């Protein structure tokens, strides 16, 4: 058993921008998408 | 005398003061999208 | 006139500060052990 | 091209960093004891 809650900063991997929609689908009404061109990604960053 | 070494420290280090001052200061930031592509499918 | 919620958020930034400080000036920390408790019983 | 003079000038700028945070912050450090060789003489 393991539960815990994560407010915090999200480091990522190089993905493409449609891996990282597509990721980011379910996530969308509970963080902040910023985009990276450096890495041609997003970033998810999820709240409380 | 290869110096990349403290240039990358220097550098991170400033990094990690844009990242201890970025997320309590609420300056929020990639609230911006890449909306341009999505409407130009249609109009060709 | 509840002042608590900003005496938080000047506690929240004075440990920012901290945080920012303490991963790159390599100031270890808890580098100690409680140790005590295991030698004290095959004393006992 | 000695740069020890500068690798010295940024490690104490950086403990000067700490020591700024460390007394007002209230972080109390060194509030460890070495205690294990006290017990360690009766017993033997």
């Amino acid at each position: 058993l393991v539960s815990v809650f994560l407010e915090k900063d999200f480091a990522f991997v190089v993905s493409s921008e449609a891996d990282a929609r597509a990721f980011v689908e379910f996530d969308p009404e509970h963080t902040v998408i910023r985009p990276v061109p450096d890495s041609t990604d997003w970033q998810v960053i999820r709240k409380a | 005398a290869a110096a990349l070494s403290e240039f990358t420290d220097q550098i991170t280090g400033r990094e990690g003061v844009l990242a201890s001052a970025a997320r309590l200061v609420l300056g929020q930031l990639g609230l911006d999208d890449p909306v341009n592509a999505l409407p130009a499918a249609p109009d060709s």
